[PDB]
């Protein structure tokens, strides 16, 4: 019932700024509590930020606090994060989760409705692009 | 309808194998069935004004995390941290060594086996469930819902068939106060074993914190849910001294299991303990999920030394089973090391001590930041909080004074963490 699709990924530069969102359902989304998740190529899940249903309670991991700011409008049903001074440890596939009920949670396992993620990569100088 | 199901919740998550074990202590240190009565009541009393009091931050901060958000927002990042690391090495760690090694005793007391046997079985009990939660929450859950249906079962069971047992009524319940067991130095002892039953009331944070618009009937739901299990936990004592009394309670180690085997005697008192048996079973897989959580909301942050290796979260099973591996053992330690009522006793010490702290909290709060918005307020504003931490008060500094080393392994294995805190905030993790 809660399909999720993420906006706002891509290749930046390091130092630059990015802003992803994820579009929710409706229905539901203004009595639920949203989570951005990041999974690296070698790696499973690592939590990012998450918020209330109101927007009252946010929380950042320690590895994105400072640079990242998470927001919600509920009216829009879209939760938003926005990243800037990024690094390039950052690459990662961001998604973006629903849980049932009204609070925030870091917990991965508390999210039922997972997006499909969008690609964020980060770096220096890349290789790639051609005709 | 929404009311009701969460005031099952209540019921049910506070509802544990507390009952079936802990009235050894509570009648072993009272001495008499009426002082040990009063502890249950005292103890009700003091959850439902805990439990109201910790709804109000609960909702200020809307987080499945709690405590270690509750204390880091009002205190600072140090307090907030050592709730987290008191929580990962004696809170889960205990909880589920206490449950293990009570679940091998009723293991060896109903299928007749010795009295040595107790400790392996709680040592493979815990290797067992903490295998089971890593292979996902689909075992889990399985034991976790049919643990809640059958939990009640003996409870309703041996409510109606022990108040109903012939040398039964009011004479069953005396001596109110017998001075072998000294009144004020007894209670306090008493207390503790009786708070680990109600043990779990701590999570309505969580729960308000999660209830959009909560306001009108949130406290109903507090007070209701926590009121039912208060009055079940009253009636299943009366049933117990009905057919035992104080000093046949405190003679075995399984009160519950003795008085199953008088009210029904043959298979009946087996289906009876067999449903004890899943109620301390389903007690220590609901504390592994509920463990797994802290080591890894630690290692979201710099709080823990490997917080690498801690927030790694397996890709099969969605859960940090790497956290949980180091409360696995360090509950084992806890197994070979303690008995069952020194467990529940450092537990209750223990988390009392942070759980004070989250009262104040909602106080402090109340000059601090008048204006945050609270979506709910602590009925009888000064009242209720101030009874939740006199009592609260009196739990931490009645075991000091009565189990000085028990109370020493709480104060010494929280402080271990302040040079864990100053490493991991420096170098981050590894
Ligand atoms: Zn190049």
């Amino acid at each position: 019932q809660v399909q999720l699709v993420e906006s706002g990924g891509g290749v930046v530069q390091a130092g630059g700024s990015l802003r992803l969102s994820c579009a929710a359902s409706g229905r539901t989304f203004s009595s639920r509590a949203m989570g951005w998740f990041r999974q690296a190529p070698g790696e499973g899940r690592e939590f990012v930020a998450t918020i209330s249903w109101s927007g009252s309670y946010t929380e950042y991991a320690d590895s994105v606090k400072g640079r990242v700011t998470i927001s919600r409008d509920n009216a829009k049903n879209t939760v938003y994060l926005q990243m800037n001074s990024l690094k390039p440890g950052d690459t990662a596939v961001y998604h973006c989760a629903a849980k049932n009920g009204g609070a925030a949670s870091n917990y991965p396992n508390d999210y039922v409705y997972w997006g499909q993620g969008t690609q964020v990569t980060v770096s220096s100088h890349h290789h790639h692009h051609h005709e | 309808v929404s009311g009701i199901t969460a005031l099952t919740v209540v019921v049910g998550t506070v509802i544990g194998a507390g009952i079936f074990f802990k009235p050894t202590a509570v009648y072993g240190a009272a001495g008499a069935p009426g002082l040990g009565l009063l502890a249950w009541f005292v103890a009700g009393i003091i959850t439902i004004a805990g439990g109201l009091t910790v709804a109000e931050i609960g909702t200020i901060y809307p987080q499945t995390g709690g405590m270690m958000i509750y204390l880091e927002k009002v205190y600072g990042r140090w307090l907030g941290f050592l709730v987290g690391w008191a929580q990962m090495v004696i809170y889960y760690p205990a909880n589920i060594a206490a449950l293990a090694i009570i679940f091998a005793t009723q293991f060896v007391n109903l299928f007749a086996l010795s009295d040595s046997t107790i400790v392996p079985t709680a040592i493979l009990t815990s290797i067992f469930l903490m295998g089971v939660n890593f292979l996902g929450t689909k075992y889990s859950g399985w034991i976790q819902t049919l643990a809640t249906i059958l939990k009640l079962i003996p409870l309703v069971v041996i409510i109606v068939a022990g108040l109903l047992y012939p040398g039964g009524g009011v004479i069953r319940l005396v001596p109110f106060s017998v001075e072998t067991h000294p009144v004020l130095t007894s209670f306090g002892s008493a207390l503790i074993a009786t708070l680990f039953a109600y043990d779990g009331w701590i999570n309505v944070g969580t729960l308000a914190g999660e209830m959009k618009n909560p306001g009108k009937m949130l406290p109903k739901v507090i007070i209701g849910g926590l009121s039912i299990v208060m009055a079940v936990y009253l009636l299943t004592n009366i049933a117990y001294l009905f057919v035992l009394d104080s000093s046949q309670l405190a003679g075995t180690d399984t009160p519950a299991a003795l008085v199953a085997s008088h009210l029904f005697e043959g298979i009946g008192s087996k289906l009876v303990t067999i449903g004890i048996l899943i109620s301390v079973f389903g007690g220590i897989n609901g504390y592994i999920i509920s463990g797994l959580r802290v080591p890894y909301a630690l290692a979201t942050q710099k709080m823990l030394p490997f917080s690498d290796w801690f927030a790694r979260i397996n890709p099969k099973t969605n859960l940090p089973i790497n956290g949980g591996l180091v409360m696995l053992g360090i509950a084992i330690v806890m197994i070979l090391t303690g008995q069952f009522n020194q467990l529940t006793d450092l537990i209750v010490f223990v988390i009392w001590f942070f759980i004070t702290l989250t009262f104040i909290a909602v106080i402090i709060l109340r000059k601090t930041q008048p204006d945050i918005e609270r979506p709910y307020r602590v009925p009888f504003y000064p009242v209720i909080p101030l009874i939740a931490i006199i009592g609260g008060l009196y739990i931490i500094f009645n075991t000091l004074i009565v189990q000085p080393k028990n109370a020493f392994i709480g104060i010494l294995l929280t402080l271990i963490g302040i040079p864990i805190y100053f490493y991991c905030k420096k170098k981050y993790g590894s």
